[PDB]
């Protein structure tokens, strides 16, 4: 199943204070992660990253990470898809598997100042997280 | 072969026998390789995930191509050598010559050298296998080395990286990799093609000569030759590609295709369309790239497919593809047809700004990724056998399948 596209803008009421956006993919499904361009409000950036669970807890990324969002062109929508599967253009040897949880937050603050941003940001002040729970329900 | 571009279903592809289970494992890493009627294979067996499962048994095998019954053709292993150790070998890479295949390989204690750099001893292993084994045959049929003269310049490091590679005479060249200290790469940001490209900035091309930006070593393709004629432990040479279109150090191949040597490297960061050309010289290795505009592979969301523009990423699929006619410059390969997910395996005909023919090998939600192509004559007909990283959801198995395609003469439905 091609799942609901997620919108990775501050104004996403699916991000919740407390848990941020948890969703159940399935084995074989597909998932788009966008930021959109700017059109209502200012552009917002942001680099994403996929990272561990005390990372997700403690809203901190790595030098050693690299995003799998760099939202940084404010007239062009940037989209990142994801297949839940075994394959994919990633060389880091990073893949999903059922039962397993995976964590994608951005410790950057939403201005361009504050793209690179290390610690804390929106994963912290906005809870913009999304925990895939992949296979399970 | 049809010259022509058509929608009419000529490609009648076929699912051959494999090269060579247990529910759970994925076959993974795969190599094939083919000369002169012959075939080397590699693959490594994990319990597990494909790209973290434990290693369970490396194989390293070669055998014959041969016309399985009905005229079409089919790989039939001859002869299987199995390392002690399946954690330690790694990147494999084959060149046939005068009735054994050669195979040369990277020996690590620390994982992946493409992953671990800095700590990789640089050490390397040849193992040559008979096409042709003899009963009690010892030595002719299996003999290894490791490689101890290792000539390699300016780079701390050099590694065999691609499936396979080529013969002159017995000269063996194999696809490589060179590890340079950043530091010391030579590179003129005003040369980085950014006039097209509003984003992108001057250092975009030299950052992104590493897996990172920051990376302590930058990746150069280019062959590692091996001279037969020295004697039983011949040296090994690096030589680094050209800087024309430099695109980041990944696998890629050389094939001699009617007569001369063609080179394809993988684009594996944002020069993401084909990455493949006739060789003008080996040595120093200069590659006449095509300047083809239709065929590309899956990225991520930096360098996605069809991407040009010059962008700090490595990412991408090894998706090769075989020169079939020169005159006229066809080629034949199997690629991804998806932006940035791994699925729908699709064997193409193509010259440089037009698909010619193609023919879907699966489903569209067909998972795939690496694709290895090699073409070659049965009975007088152009056939190409293809082996394609492959699966459908639900299935407990992982593994390669092979393709065998015969290039239709007429473009008549
Ligand atoms: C993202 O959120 C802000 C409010 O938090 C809103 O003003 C802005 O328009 C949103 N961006 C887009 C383009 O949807
Ligand atoms: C390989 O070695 C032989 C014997 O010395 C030599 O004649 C030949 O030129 C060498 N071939 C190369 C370097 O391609
Ligand atoms: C591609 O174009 C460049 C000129 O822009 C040229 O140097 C090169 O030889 C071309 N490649 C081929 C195979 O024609
Ligand atoms: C794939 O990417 C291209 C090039 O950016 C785009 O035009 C097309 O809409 C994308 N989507 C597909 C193939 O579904």
């Amino acid at each position: 199943i091609v799942l609901e596209p997620i919108y990775w803008n501050s104004s996403n009421s699916k991000f919740l204070p407390g848990q941020g956006l948890v969703l159940y993919p399935q084995i074989g499904d597909k998932l788009d992660i966008i930021c959109p361009k700017v059109d209502v409000g200012q552009y917002e950036y942001y680099k994403v990253y996929m990272v561990d669970k005390d990372q997700a807890d403690r809203c901190t990324i790595k030098k050693e990470n690299t995003p799998l969002l760099n939202c940084a062109k404010p007239d062009q929508d940037i989209k990142f898809t994801i297949k839940f599967q075994e394959f994919s253009p990633n060389l880091w040897g990073l893949e999903f598997q059922k039962n397993k949880d995976y964590y994608i937050i951005s410790t950057s603050n939403g201005s361009l100042e504050g793209l690179d941003n290390q610690e804390g940001g929106v994963c912290q002040t906005r809870a913009m997280k999304i925990l895939m729970k992949v296979g399970h329900h | 072969i049809c010259l022509q571009k058509t929608s009419n279903q000529i490609l009648k592809p076929k699912l051959i026998s494999y090269t060579l289970g247990q529910s759970g494992t994925c076959i993974t890493d795969p190599l094939l390789a083919m000369d002169e009627g012959y075939f080397a294979y590699s693959h490594l067996e994990r319990i597990g995930s494909c790209s973290r499962g434990v290693s369970k048994q490396r194989i390293i095998g070669v055998g014959e191509v041969l016309d399985r019954g009905d005229e079409v053709p089919s790989l039939f292993m001859t002869n299987v050598w199995t390392p002690p150790n399946p954690n330690t070998v790694y990147h494999c890479s084959a060149v046939y010559n005068n009735e054994f295949y050669y195979v040369l390989c990277a020996v690590s204690t620390v994982g992946d050298p493409i992953l671990n750099s800095t700590y990789w001893s640089g050490s390397l292993m040849m193992t040559r296998l008979a096409v042709k084994p003899k009963s009690n045959g010892g030595g002719y049929n299996q003999h290894q080395l490791a490689l101890r003269s290792i000539e390699k310049g300016r780079y701390d490091k050099v590694m065999p990286y691609g499936p396979s590679g080529i013969k002159q005479g017995d000269t063996l060249y194999f696809p490589a990799v060179g590890f340079l200290v950043r530091t010391e790469f030579k590179y003129n940001d005003s040369n980085c093609p950014i006039t097209k490209c509003q984003y992108s900035k001057p250092e975009n091309c030299r950052l992104s000569m590493g897996i990172r930006p920051n990376s302590h070593y930058i990746l150069r393709s280019g062959l590692l030759k091996y001279n037969l004629s020295d004697g039983e432990n011949p040296k090994v040479v690096f030589i680094e590609i050209s800087d024309q279109r430099l695109s980041i150090g990944s696998p890629s191949k050389i094939y001699d295709s009617l007569g001369q040597p063609v080179f394809y490297q993988a684009s594996f960061s944002w020069d993401t369309m084909i990455k493949f050309g006739d060789v003008l010289t080996v040595n120093p290795l200069v590659v006449n790239w095509r300047n083809n505009t239709v065929i590309s592979r899956p990225g991520q969301s930096q360098c996605p497919r069809f991407n040009t523009c010059p962008e700090i990423c490595w990412e991408g699929v090894y998706n090769d593809a075989f020169l079939i006619d020169r005159i006229n410059w066809i080629s034949a390969g199997v690629f991804l047809d998806s932006n940035q997910t791994a699925e729908n395996p699709v064997f193409t005909v193509f010259k440089d700004n037009e698909i010619l023919y193609r023919a879907q090998l699966a489903s569209e939600d067909t998972n795939a990724q690496k694709t290895i192509t090699n073409c070659f004559l049965l009975k007088n007909k152009i056939w190409c056998i293809s082996l394609v990283e492959i699966y459908d959801t639900g299935d407990n198995v992982i593994r390669p399948k092979l393709f065998a395609v015969k290039i239709p003469e007429q473009c008549t439905h």
